[PDB]
């Protein structure tokens, strides 16, 4: 669903889908080719 | 008919090997490849 | 031992330094850097 985001103070609008890649456990978020946040770790449980 | 039929087959052997004869059409794509990657890299700039 | 009579084996260690320089960093799909290019050396 297209919804508004507030993730640890960072805001955006998008659709949450499951990441198939291998990520760092200490990673808060990550950036695209345009340096905007395309992926973010969930704060309560560990999922990106 | 010996000279003309051998002359068409030298064009087909040249285009199957040398790729730089079609590179004038490849500069049409590569100037547009830098143009569409221009506006992506401007979004990461802080602009002051 | 088998501070006076203490013995030791063999090991080696290195000490480096840092300079204000610029690297290029290649990123793959898995997030592992496979190449680094220092600009001002060559």
């Amino acid at each position: 669903k297209c919804v508004n985001f507030n993730f640890n103070g960072l805001k955006g609008t998008g659709v949450l889908t499951e990441s198939n890649k291998k990520f760092l456990p200490f990673q808060q978020f990550g950036r695209d080719i345009a340096d905007t946040t395309d992926a973010v770790r969930d704060p309560q449980t560990l999922e990106i | 008919a010996n000279q003309f039929n051998s002359a068409i087959g030298k064009i087909q052997d040249s285009l199957s090997s040398t790729a730089s004869a079609l590179g004038k059409l490849q500069d049409v794509v590569n100037h547009n490849a830098q143009a569409l990657n221009t506006l992506v890299k401007q979004l990461s700039s802080k602009f002051g | 031992r088998s501070s006076s009579g203490w013995t030791a084996g063999a090991a080696a260690y290195y000490v480096g330094y840092l300079q204000p320089r610029t690297f290029l960093l290649k990123y793959n799909e898995n997030g592992t850097i496979t190449d680094a290019v220092d600009c001002a050396l060559d």
